[PDB]
């Protein structure tokens, strides 16, 4: 059954998500405006991602055990996971109706052609949409969604990690919490192999991360594109 | 790292 500790973890993660995800998207007004007449969507989506990096950091900080990490280990975990967590969290605005991310208005509704106008090809974008579709098909409980974000961040195998054993221990605590949550709270048939499926999505995200990285390296190699980015994006994603 | 903004947002 779910221990008291485990239900505590869940409550904390739900709150941390509610504190860092504004389902009104009101802050989008502050971004450089979307332009859809090349790379016309890069300023707007660069800003979106920059905002989102900030929110993901604020979520990460609230993950039980995360603070016990070194500063260096917190830094490497966020650097490698940020894109993956933005892809994960983005699923909540994502809609199967038109395979787009719908952030409350036509201006902030993003489709495959918009992403394309930020400098990215179908080699990223097609697997990104399929990922969004498969995740949506899981119909996760919000509790599952926040746990999966946290397990994504606190991954022991990330490049640069120093205290692997400690990152492992934090994550195992969250993995066990997720496994037990599914067993106690998620009815069959939806529960069928749901943990393994959720772990497969984390492998999908590694692959998405790699592809995004290579297309980012290309895009940002040109200084006129790198200019349209934000300082946080350059720092977290590289230069 | 060499990551002042990240390090600052983290605490
Ligand atoms: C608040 C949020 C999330 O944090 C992010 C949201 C959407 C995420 C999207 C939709 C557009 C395409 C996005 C931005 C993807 C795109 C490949 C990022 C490109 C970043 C760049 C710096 C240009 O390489 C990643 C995640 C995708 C809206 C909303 O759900």
């Amino acid at each position: 059954k779910l221990s008291e500790e485990q239900q505590h973890i869940i409550a904390i993660l739900l709150d941390a998500h509610h504190k860092t995800y504004d389902p009104t998207y009101a802050d989008f007004r502050d971004f450089r405006p979307p332009v859809r007449m090349p790379l016309s969507m890069l300023p707007h989506l660069a800003d979106l991602v920059s905002y989102s990096i900030q929110k993901v950091i604020g979520f990460a900080k609230m993950i039980p055990g995360f603070r016990d990490l070194t500063s260096d280990d917190q830094i490497v975990l966020l650097k490698s996971s940020a894109i993956e967590v933005i892809m994960l969290r983005s699923n909540q605005s994502f809609t199967m109706d038109d395979m787009s991310w719908d952030c409350g208005s036509q201006d902030y509704k993003y489709d495959v052609t918009d992403v394309s106008k930020a400098g990215h090809t179908l080699e990223l974008i097609e697997p990104l949409i399929k990922f969004q579709v498969g995740l949506k098909k899981l119909n996760l409980h919000e509790e599952e969604h926040v746990l999966l974000m946290a397990i994504c961040i606190v991954s022991p195998d990330r490049p640069g990690v120093q205290d692997a054993k400690l990152v492992e221990a934090i994550q195992d605590r969250l993995s066990n919490t997720l496994q037990t949550y599914i067993r106690c709270r998620h009815p069959p048939p939806g529960s069928h192999q749901l943990y393994a499926k959720m772990i497969q999505k984390l492998a999908d995200l590694r692959s998405l991360n790699e592809e995004h990285s290579k297309q980012y390296r290309s895009l940002s190699f040109q200084p006129e594109n790198s200019m349209k980015l934000t300082p946080l994006v350059l720092e977290v994603f590289g230069n | 790292k060499n990551h002042p903004m990240l390090m600052n947002l983290l605490k």
